[PDB]
C-alpha cells in the first residue's frame, strides 16, 4: 500500500509503521540504508510562520576588526584603479595591503588613530604604491 | 458487507 | 579558541543619513 | 592545523572588498547572446552587459574585461510581498577589455 | 469520494483510503496511551483512557472507526459542531 | 499503427535517461540539437518544407 | 539456503560501515568554498527553515556555514552511493535553465535519470495510468536545484514525500528543507558549485556501482571453488 500522507510524520516514520502493522509486506530498498545512516533531521513537514510583535531571526552581521580600518580607507582614498580580481583566492587588494601594514604598526604600540592611520600611508608611498586621495 | 457490483472486464478494452 | 570569528559591532561602512538642502538654516 | 571555515571567510578576496558599489572588477565572458553579454565575475551570480559599439568585435567568449559593480543580487520587495523579488543577475556596468 | 452514481462514489473513496493510512498506537491493542483533547476547526473531542472491559462509550462514528483501528476500550465526548468531515 | 517497444526490461530499469520525462524521444532530441549548438557556438529553401 | 548468505555478505555488510565507499576524501571544506558554495542569496530572500544553516549575513548576504554544510554531504553521498551500490533507480531534478543540459549528461554518463523538463502533473502519484501499470519509480531522487522557475519548491519534492522516495537535495538560502530527506545547504547558482555536485554525485555512483560488481564477482569465484 504505502501512505501518502507526507504532512504525517516522515517518510521513515509511516514506512516503518506500516512495515510493522503489517501493510507493507517488503520493505523498500532505501529503508535499510536510511536506519542505518539516517539524516541529521527527520524530515517533518513544518509550516512557516511571519515573525509578529519582538520576534527576530537570529541571523547576525558577519563583522571584523579591520571593518574599521577598511571603512576609513575607502573613505579617505577611495577603491584604487586597480581592479579586483576575485577569481585568485590569493589576491591581495590595495586595501587589504594597507589593513596589513596597519595592523603592524599597531603592534609597534601607536595607540592612537589619526597618527597611525597617516604613518600607514606615508609607509607605502615609500614601497611605490600609488596613494590619490578623493581630494 | 454491502457489495458494491464490479467492475466487468475494461469494455473500451483498447 | 579561534580568533577569526566575526565580532559584534555596528556597520562601519554606514553612510552618514542624507541631509535636506535646507537642514540646520533658519 | 586544518583552516576553519572561519578562517576562509576572513581571509577570502570576497569579505576584504567589502561593499560591492562602485568596485572595479575583473569579469570574464563565458555566454554571449546577440548582443547581451554574460560576464562571471566571481560572485554567486553573473552581470549582462551590452555589447559596447566602439569595439563589440572584441568582445568573444573568454574575453576578460573590466566591470564596475553595482550590486551584487538585484533584489527588491514589492507592495504585497512577502519576500523579496530576485532578477537572479548582478548589477554591473562594462567599462571595458582587462589588457595586461 | 465523490461521483454521480452512488456505487462509482463508494468504489472511489474505498479504493482511496488504503493509500492515505495513518497508524495509531494503541496502549496494549486496546486503548490510547493518555486522554487527548482536541479541537479541529469548531468540532472539539475529549477522550479518555479506560480500563479493559469498559467498552466504546463514545460517538456512533467513533465507534466505527475505534473498531476499525482496534480500540476496544475508551469515553468520548464530542461538543460544538457534529460534522461528520471533522 | 506504428507501436513503441517496451521501455524498461525484467528489473525494471527503463533504457533511456530521459524516460522519466514521458517525452524521452522528444526530449533526447531536443537534448541533441541543443548540444550541437553548442559545439558549433565553440567552433565559431523553396522546395523543402 | 543460499539467498541468506548471498544477502548478507552483499546487502547487509555494507551497511555495517560508517563510510563504505569512502566518500569523505571526494571533498573538503576548502574545496566546497573554492566553489563558491557558501555563497547565498540576499538576508531579504531568507527562508525561515533555513536559518540554522547560515553562518551568517555579510552586508545583506547570506553566508551558508560549511561546516555544516561537509555534515550534511558527506551524508548525502553515503545515502547516494548506498542506493546505487544497491542497483536503485536515481533520478536527477533541476528546473534552472542554465544547467539543464550539463545534469542530463551527468545522468547517462552515470548510468541514472535526469529530468530537467517541466513537470507534468502527476509524474510520480499517478504514474501507473502515465507510464504502465508495471513501471517502477525511483528509488532515490536528487535534487539539484529545490525550487521550481517561480521561486517555489518543486511540486516533485512534494510528490516525492507522498510516494515515499527519499529525497537529497541541494538547499539555498532561500529554499525550504522540510520535506527534504537529505537536505545539502549550499549555493545553487554559480556554476562552479553547481559543477562541483555534479562531480561529487557522479563519482559517487560511478565508484559504488564499481564496487558492486567487485563484491559480487569475489563472492561468485569464491563460490564455485
Ligand atoms: S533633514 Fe531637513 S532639517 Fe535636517
Ligand atoms: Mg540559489
Amino acid at each position: 500500500a504505502g501512505s501518502r500522507l507526507e504532512t504525517v510524520g516522515s517518510i521513515f516514520s509511516r514506512t516503518r509503521d506500516l512495515v510493522r502493522a503489517g501493510v507493507l509486506k517488503e520493505k523498500p530498498l532505501w529503508f535499510d540504508v536510511y536506519d542505518a545512516f539516517p539524516p541529521l533531521r527527520e524530515p517533518v513537514f513544518q509550516r512557516p510562520r511571519v515573525r509578529y510583535g519582538k520576534a527576530k531571526a537570529p541571523i547576525q552581521d558577519i563583522w571584523y576588526h579591520e571593518d574599521r580600518i577598511r571603512a576609513k580607507f575607502y573613505s579617505v582614498y577611495g577603491s584604487g584603479q586597480r581592479a579586483f580580481d576575485l577569481f585568485n583566492p590569493n589576491f591581495k587588494s590595495t586595501c587589504q595591503r594597507f589593513v596589513e601594514k596597519y595592523t603592524e604598526l599597531q603592534k609597534l604600540g601607536e595607540t592612537d588613530e589619526e597618527k597611525l592611520f597617516v604613518e600607514t600611508g606615508k609607509a607605502l608611498l615609500a614601497e611605490g604604491v600609488i596613494l590619490r586621495r578623493v581630494g | 458487507a454491502f457489495v458494491i457490483p464490479k467492475k466487468n472486464v475494461p469494455t473500451s478494452k483498447r | 579558541s579561534n580568533e577569526d570569528l566575526p565580532i559584534s559591532m555596528e556597520n562601519p561602512y554606514k553612510e552618514p543619513l542624507k541631509k535636506c538642502i535646507l537642514c540646520g538654516k533658519h | 592545523n586544518v583552516e576553519s571555515f572561519a578562517s576562509m571567510l576572513r581571509h577570502s578576496p570576497l569579505t576584504q572588498m567589502g561593499p560591492a558599489k562602485d568596485k572595479l572588477v575583473i569579469g570574464r565572458i563565458f555566454h554571449i547572446v546577440e548582443n547581451d553579454l554574460y560576464i562571471d565575475f566571481g560572485g554567486k551570480f553573473h552581470c549582462v552587459c551590452r555589447r559596447p559599439e566602439v569595439d563589440g568585435e572584441k568582445y568573444q567568449k573568454g574575453t576578460r574585461v573590466r566591470l564596475r559593480l553595482l550590486d551584487l543580487e538585484l533584489t527588491s520587495r514589492f507592495l504585497g510581498a512577502t519576500t523579496d523579488t530576485t532578477v537572479l543577475e548582478a548589477n554591473a556596468v562594462l567599462l571595458g577589455i582587462q589588457e595586461s | 469520494g465523490k461521483a454521480t452514481d452512488r456505487m462509482d462514489a463508494f468504489r472511489k473513496a474505498k479504493n482511496r483510503a488504503v493509500h492515505h493510512l495513518h497508524y495509531i498506537e494503541r496502549y496494549e491493542d486496546h486503548t490510547i496511551f493518555h486522554d487527548i483533547s482536541l479541537r479541529f476547526k469548531r468540532t472539539h473531542i475529549k477522550m479518555k483512557k479506560q480500563p479493559k472491559g469498559y467498552g466504546l462509550r463514545c460517538h456512533r462514528a467513533i465507534i466505527t472507526i475505534c473498531r476499525l483501528i482496534g480500540i476496544k476500550d475508551m469515553y468520548a465526548k464530542v461538543s460544538g459542531s457534529i460534522n461528520m468531515l471533522s | 499503427p506504428r507501436q513503441r517497444a517496451i521501455q524498461w526490461g525484467e528489473d525494471g530499469r527503463p533504457f533511456h535517461y530521459l524516460f522519466y520525462t514521458g517525452k524521452q524521444s522528444y526530449y533526447s532530441l531536443m537534448h541533441d540539437v541543443y548540444g550541437m549548438l553548442l559545439n558549433l557556438e565553440k567552433h565559431q529553401v523553396i522546395g523543402s518544407r | 539456503e543460499d539467498s541468506t548468505d548471498f544477502n548478507d555478505k552483499i546487502l547487509n555488510e555494507p551497511l555495517k560501515h560508517s563510510d563504505f565507499f569512502n566518500v569523505k576524501e571526494l571533498f573538503s571544506v576548502r574545496s566546497l568554498f573554492d566553489a563558491r558554495v557558501h555563497l547565498g542569496h540576499k538576508a531579504g530572500c531568507r527562508h525561515r527553515f533555513m536559518e540554522p544553516y547560515i553562518f551568517g549575513s555579510r552586508l545583506d548576504h547570506d553566508i551558508i556555514d560549511l561546516e555544516q554544510t561537509a555534515t550534511h554531504l558527506q551524508l548525502a553521498l553515503n545515502f547516494t552511493a548506498h542506493m546505487a551500490y544497491r542497483k536503485g533507480i536515481i533520478l536527477f531534478i533541476s528546473r534552472n535553465r542554465q544547467f539543464s543540459y550539463l545534469i542530463e549528461n551527468m545522468a547517462r554518463d552515470c548510468g541514472e535519470y535526469a529530468h530537467t523538463r517541466y513537470f507534468r502533473g502527476g509524474m510520480l502519484t499517478n504514474a501507473r495510468l502515465l507510464f504502465g501499470p508495471t513501471v517502477r519509480l525511483p528509488d532515490l531522487i536528487i535534487f539539484l536545484h529545490t525550487l521550481n522557475n517561480i521561486f517555489e519548491p518543486h511540486v516533485a519534492v512534494r510528490d516525492a514525500a507522498k510516494m515515499n522516495i527519499p529525497t537529497v537535495g541541494i538547499v539555498d538560502t532561500n529554499c525550504n528543507p522540510c520535506l527534504i530527506t537529505y537536505p545539502v545547504p549550499g549555493n545553487d547558482d554559480s556554476p562552479l558549485a553547481v559543477h562541483l555536485y555534479c562531480r561529487l554525485f557522479q563519482t559517487a555512483i560511478t565508484r559504488a556501482k564499481e564496487k558492486r560488481q567487485q563484491v559480487e564477482a569475489l563472492y561468485r569465484l569464491q563460490g564455485q571453488k
